């Protein structure tokens, strides 16, 4: 059983701004800042999209956004570019210093 | 005639009243009535019954946190309500660099499995539980084991008669204010009070389980002294530290479980029923031969092996302390009447000899025995 | 610059026990903690537990508590972690991702960027 409530698949035309959601509780999304977004593309290792709910590493594109509302948390990809289609996963630190993960969502670049 | 060799040994007059103490002889001597010799041997306490167990050495395992960011309450834990934990509460600085959204103290909790690495118990002794081992052999030269509770005994000694002893159990100690600390191998008799106020974590005597140790705070330290990190911390085996603490403090010799004592005693005893044995018997009109020579004791007596080689067999020895010309008897035996029983057994003759020189006489004419003595002082 | 590198491609039996190296580079290894993270076929991602490089403390999932074992190699820069009693589940490409430790060593708090690099993987297949 999945931890962190994500959606199955996300599809959107290309250049256009597309929302996928990440619901927790109050012990792990509710309660701390923790709260991180990773890149997969097929085969490749997970890559550290965006941190601290808003934050983004260096080598990262303008358009990954981060959101946050009680125990939700959101992934805004503003303008769909090519190399997008990969598998996006959300995770968390608890409040009893473990780490949680998301379900997972397979984005479609149409 | 164990006393024989003992430095601690008393010389009683009888008809009366002997201290018995551990490690010190008694020898009780009474006219026509058998030398007879008293010792305890073993002061045990029966079945003792625990009244605390104290932790001495402990260890921390399975660490468990959980934190709440500031105005968010208290954390809880599963591991709180579970009392084999030490669980403790604190406050750590909060912000936006340890993921918390508001700046201030957060609420964290730390619990740890606390276990017993070596530990001691402290017993119940009652004066009711106290086993005295009073040992009486007959200074013959050749003896029951009688055993006294606080609760007269008729102590029937083979060929001699009976000792009609009773004791006053009272060595000098009150065991209500009075604990029986064992401690792995070695135990103390030290104050009740002193022992309940041990700064220790501890179980009841009554408990089995050994896991639900009270005050376990005494030996675990929480720090945190810069509101960063709270930590856990043992204070180490207790074990010398207590032996220090227990300088004063009587000692007991225990033996696997039991526990043995160095008692006192201030028995009384009637020599009504003593009777001197071989009363009946001639005189050996044989010859001796010294099995071991003479020699003088921690006190002023002296003693003799003998073995009758003549065909007397069950006959009186003829001893005599006199001088040269064999005019006047000067000295006293210690082994009254002394026995053949058996040419072919030695025969062991205690006796006082007069102050300065003296001779020792055994047996008759032919090949008669002549020995002089010189006593000290 | 950092490269998280784990031991190659295993095949194990059921009830075996598998060992998997993650050697470190390009960064002070001693001074940052090693995740283990496994990704089952087609499925999300399980965080398994940590390791201080540091002290060489420990915490570990409840998930595989009495099953999982990780030791660090300060010597060679290397994190190791061992699954013992291996089942058709544990079916899995295996992943080390790195984590910085507090300046005075500890790790009671993580760092905001948790798993800024990891390692490239490796399939444990279970016949
Ligand atoms: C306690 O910790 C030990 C490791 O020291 C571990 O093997 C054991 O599974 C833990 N027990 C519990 C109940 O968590």
């Amino acid at each position: 059983q999945s931890a962190l409530t994500q959606p199955a698949s996300v599809s959107g035309s290309p250049g256009q701004s597309i929302t996928i959601s990440c619901t927790g509780t109050s012990s792990d999304v509710g309660g701390f800042n923790y709260v991180s977004w990773f890149q997969q593309h097929p085969g490749k290792a997970p890559k550290l999209m965006l941190y601290d709910v808003t934050s983004r590493p260096s080598g990262v594109s303008s358009r990954f956004s981060g959101s946050k509302s009680g125990n939700t948390a959101s992934l805004t990809i503003s303008g769909l570019q090519a190399e997008d289609e990969a598998d996006y996963y959300c995770s968390s630190h608890t409040s009893r210093g473990t780490w949680v993960f998301g379900g997972g969502t397979k984005l479609t670049v149409l | 005639m164990r006393c024989i060799g003992i430095s601690n040994r008393d010389f009683v007059e009888g008809v009366v009243d002997i201290v018995l103490e551990h490690g010190s002889c008694v020898t009780t001597m009474a006219k026509n009535k058998p030398t007879l010799d008293f010792e305890l041997i073993k002061t045990e306490a029966k079945q003792p019954a625990t009244l605390r167990k104290y932790c001495i050495e402990a260890k921390l395992t399975n660490t468990t946190t959980e934190s709440r960011c500031p105005t968010q309450g208290e954390p809880s834990l599963n591991e709180e309500q579970d009392k084999r934990f030490i669980c403790k509460h604190s406050m750590v600085d909060r912000g936006w660099g340890n993921g918390c959204g508001l700046f201030g103290k957060g609420g964290i909790v730390t619990c740890a499995k606390f276990t017993c690495k070596k530990n001691m118990e402290g017993k119940i002794v009652q004066p009711e539980n106290l086993e005295y081992t009073i040992v009486i052999t007959p200074h013959s030269g050749e003896g029951k084991e009688i055993k006294i509770t606080p609760q007269t005994t008729e102590a029937e000694l083979t060929g001699y008669g009976t000792v009609t002893m009773e004791c006053s159990p009272r060595t000098g100690l009150d065991f209500n204010e009075m604990v029986l600390l064992q401690m792995e191998d070695k135990a103390w008799l030290v104050h009740r009070q002193w022992f309940l106020d041990l700064p220790l974590p501890w179980l009841p005597g009554a408990d089995t389980q050994g896991s639900n140790w009270i005050q376990k705070e005494t030996l675990v330290t929480f720090k945190n002294p810069h509101a960063k990190k709270q930590d856990v911390v043992v204070l180490g085996s207790q074990e010398g530290a207590m032996h220090t603490a227990l300088t004063g403090a009587t000692e007991i010799q225990m033996s696997s479980g039991n526990l043995l004592f160095t008692g006192h005693l201030k028995c009384r005893l009637r020599m009504d029923k003593l009777q001197l044995k071989g009363m009946s018997y001639s005189m050996c009109t044989g010859k001796f031969k010294i099995v071991k020579e003479i020699a003088e004791t921690q006190h002023g007596t002296i003693v003799i092996r003998v073995q009758y080689e003549g065909d007397g067999s069950p006959c009186k020895i003829p001893f005599e302390i006199t001088d040269l010309e064999k005019r006047h008897v000067l000295g006293r035996l210690i082994t009254v009447n002394p026995i053949v029983t058996e040419k072919d057994s030695p025969v062991n003759i205690e006796a006082e000899p007069p102050f300065g020189d003296s001779y020792i006489i055994v047996g008759v004419e032919p090949g008669q025995l002549k020995l002089n003595w010189l006593r000290p002082l | 610059e950092v490269q998280l590198v784990e031991s190659g491609a295993e095949v194990k039996k059921p009830g075996a026990s598998v060992k998997v190296s993650c050697k470190a580079s390009g960064y002070t290894f001693t001074s940052y903690a090693m995740h283990w993270v496994r990704q089952a076929p087609g499925q999300r991602l399980e965080w398994m537990g940590w390791i201080n490089a540091g002290n060489g403390n420990t915490k570990y999932s409840q998930k595989f508590q009495d099953r999982v074992t990780i030791t660090r190699d300060t010597s060679a820069s290397t994190a190791y972690m061992e699954l013992s009693s291996l089942r058709s589940e544990d079916t899995a490409i295996y992943y080390c991702a790195r984590d910085k430790v507090d300046d005075y060593g500890d790790y009671w708090f993580p760092t905001l960027w948790y798993f800024d690099y990891w390692g490239q993987g490796t399939l444990v297949t279970v016949s």
